[PDB]
């Protein structure tokens, strides 16, 4: 019951999907062999949200790995937890994507799509009562942005009732891995507005600060950031997988969050995060968590919520704790700092809790908040786009794939009406 | 095979018997048809 199915589109999607399944597999105590070697019966209770039984008591993930450039699907096949996926759920292409949204969305996408949809339905029927899909994108490249949204605009017509997430990694304002990056963003945003119910936005920058300020890490590797992303993705479905004195399915978390079908760009933050030095000075209490999560540092997206105004928010706690303390705390926030919250929403938080913490901790928490400072992101990408698009820089690459120029203006204006919805709704 | 005997006799050499002649500066036959389109004219301004 409440079955999910997990997509992993692109190099990033195929590299952070490694970490996500290395977190869950540990949480349900299954060896890299796949066999279950946990302790309690609480693991085997709701394992079917993410896995499928196989002979001899072995659970394989219901994941879907799509990516061009098979040079990554040897890495996942050689990683420690790589021998658990089905060999069928590996849809690759011997051709590269070239960091080009067009060919990822027009030519090379278009032949892989059906070869992926043949897979997704082979595990959209394996479900008893499907909860919904979830994806891990990277809005810079061509595989995650071209084939990513193209896969979505197909999932939406065959399963519109269900609920699809988006853990989209967005481009960075100061860090620029590639040069064409603005184009692959806007043309992809124009797809998320119409075919996504929820979409958290993550940037490598806030991922770098939290890795340098809070975690005080000396060498933040990419395998370390994804330990943060994989920490929050597992933090959503704690209610789906474990009992809790106030459980919250994934659907009831969306309705309490997006007032209108378009403002589905969220902002996340995990707690607690502490160096191996301050583990000596810290106390494991609830006021410690709620102070750290409401901070403007855990915001894994590099937007400052003190510039906007929270429409709604959330909190998903884990660990046997007092259900009043978590309510009076969130009650104080709206009352002390009562300017960063809208007026036409009287109570704009939701609070859940689960009896089962992470494997190695005793208490944790997790944050989601739909702010209006998120428009600062869509402003930044809309300055660099209209800068180089004005002179048709790097345009012959996109139009060679059959694209045209209106495909840019539409995608641009569709960001302008969007960046004002967040503004008119933000009455200071 | 050579020439018959007595036919390799020396001949008279005029002035400028062996002198190349510039045909003319003239438009060539084929411009070879460039494949790549030109650079835009810095004033298209398609963004709106
Ligand atoms: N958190 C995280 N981000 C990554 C990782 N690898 C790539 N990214 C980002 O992914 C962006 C480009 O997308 P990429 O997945 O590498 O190529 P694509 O397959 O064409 O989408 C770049 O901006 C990278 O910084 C990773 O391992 N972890």
């Amino acid at each position: 019951m409440r079955e999910i199915v997990h997509i992993q589109g692109g190099q990033c999607g195929n590299q952070i999907g490694a970490k996500f399944w290395e977190v869950v597999s540990d949480e349900h105590g299954i060896d890299p062999t796949g066999t279950y070697h946990g302790d309690s019966d609480l693991q085997l209770e709701r394992i079917n949200v993410y896995f499928n039984e196989a002979t001899g008591g072995r659970y394989v993930p219901r994941a879907i790995l799509m990516d061009l450039e098979p040079g990554t699907m040897d890495s996942v096949r050689s990683g420690p937890y790589g021998q658990i996926f089905r060999p069928d759920n590996f849809v690759f292409g011997q051709t590269g994507a070239g960091n080009n949204w067009a060919k990822g969305h027009y030519t090379e996408g278009a032949e892989l799509i059906d070869s992926v949809l043949d897979v997704v339905r082979k595990e959209a029927e394996s479900c008893d009562c499907l909860q919904g899909f979830q994806v891990c994108h990277s809005l810079g490249g061509g595989t995650g942005s071209g084939m990513g949204t193209l896969l979505i605009s197909k999932i939406r017509e065959e399963y519109p009732d269900r609920m699809m997430l988006t853990f989209s990694v967005v481009p960075s304002p100061k860090v620029s891995d590639t040069v064409v990056e603005p184009y692959n963003a806007t043309l992809s945003v124009h797809q998320l507005v119409e075919n996504a119910d929820e979409c958290m936005v993550l940037d490598n920058e806030a991922l770098y600060d939290i890795c340098f300020r809070t975690l005080k890490l000396t060498t933040p590797t990419f395998g370390d950031l994804n330990h943060l992303i994989s920490a929050v993705m597992s933090g959503i479905t704690c209610c789906l997988r474990f009992p809790g004195q106030l459980n919250a399915d994934l659907r009831k978390l969306a309705v309490n969050l997006i007032p209108f079908p378009r403002l589905h760009f969220f902002m996340v933050g995990f707690t607690p995060l502490t160096s191996r030095g301050s583990q000596q000075y810290r106390a494991l209490t609830v006021p410690e968590l709620t102070q750290q999560m409401w901070d403007a540092k855990n915001m894994m997206c590099a937007a400052d919520p003190r510039h906007g105004r929270y429409l709604t928010a959330s909190a998903l706690f884990r660990g046997r704790m007092s259900t009043k303390e978590v309510d009076e705390q969130m009650l104080n926030v709206q009352n002390k700092n009562s300017s960063y919250f809208v007026e036409w929403i009287p109570n704009n938080v939701k609070s859940s809790v689960c009896d089962i913490p992470p494997k190695g901790l005793k208490m944790s928490a997790t944050f989601i908040g739909n702010s209006t400072a998120i428009q600062e992101m869509f402003k930044r990408v809309s300055e660099q786009f209209t800068a180089m698009f004005r002179r048709k820089a790097f345009l012959h690459w996109y139009t060679g794939e059959g694209m045209d120029e209106m495909e840019f203006t539409e995608a641009e204006s569709n960001m302008n009406d969007l960046v004002s919805e967040y503004q008119q709704y933000q009455d200071a | 095979m050579g020439r018959p005997d007595g036919a390799n006799g020396p001949a008279f050499l005029h002035a400028h018997e062996k002198e190349p002649k510039l045909p003319s500066p003239g438009p060539p036959s084929n411009p070879k048809q460039k494949i790549r389109p030109p650079v835009p004219a810095k004033e298209e301004k398609p963004t709106m």
